[PDB]
């Protein structure tokens, strides 16, 4: 389907609490959440709009794929356009840059 | 000065050139001066609008403002009490000719 775009070199996720009521002013770690995503989910692949559910330290999150960048191994620069249309998809990696953002809520810290 | 000494800034500018350049201005002009030389540097980097997502370390990681950005700014900054002179200079846009002796004589005396 893709050609050549088979992996992911940038995803961006939207971090969201699941439960308004167990919102946790812990300070969380980008390096750990994302590697939170990738030990739990390796060598999956992923479109926009795609919704997921994460357990880290026991606190149950609402992870939003907003875009994806997909591209193909042997590419040094990441001149690829990132795609929110979600036609675009890309295979997990243990190198993407993943970018969390707040959700609409805006309670994770 | 905290530019300078956080090495961000071109070896290139000189201060004095750009003393002389700015007859009339003000002592509240110049930090807008700086903000503008700022600015068109960091747009280099991000491109806000079309060509979007391009923050990464290697870019961020060697910004230098440069002598031409400044040439740029004084573009957008203008004074506010040199504004008279600006008549005088655009009375000789026709340029000058010394097609007779005279014209010396006159301008030496």
């Amino acid at each position: 389907y893709s050609g050549k775009q088979s992996y992911l070199g940038s995803i961006d996720i939207d971090i969201s609490f699941r439960a308004r009521g167990k919102a946790v002013s812990t300070v969380f770690d980008q390096d750990e959440l994302a590697k939170q995503f990738v030990r739990c989910y390796e060598s999956q692949i992923f479109s926009p709009t795609q919704y997921l559910i994460m357990e880290f330290q026991g606190h149950f999150f609402d992870l939003k794929i907003r875009n994806v960048q997909a591209i193909d191994l042997g590419d040094i620069e990441p001149t690829s356009a990132v795609a929110t249309g979600i036609e675009t998809k890309g295979i997990l990696t243990k190198q993407t840059q993943i970018n969390f953002f707040k959700g609409r809520d805006g309670l994770v810290n | 000065k905290k530019m300078r000494e956080n090495n961000m800034m071109s070896d290139d500018v000189n201060l004095a050139e750009l003393a002389a350049l700015t007859k009339n201005f003000s002592g509240a002009e110049i930090e807008g001066l700086v903000k503008s030389a700022s600015s068109f540097a960091i747009n280099k980097t991000v491109n806000i609008g079309k060509g979007a997502t391009k923050l990464n370390t290697k870019d961020i990681a060697k910004l230098k403002v440069t002598r031409e950005d400044f040439l740029n700014a004084l573009n957008d900054v203008t004074p506010a009490f040199g504004i008279s002179e600006e008549d005088l200079k655009t009375c000789v846009e026709g340029g000058m000719m010394l097609y007779s002796e005279r014209v010396n004589s006159i301008l030496k005396n």
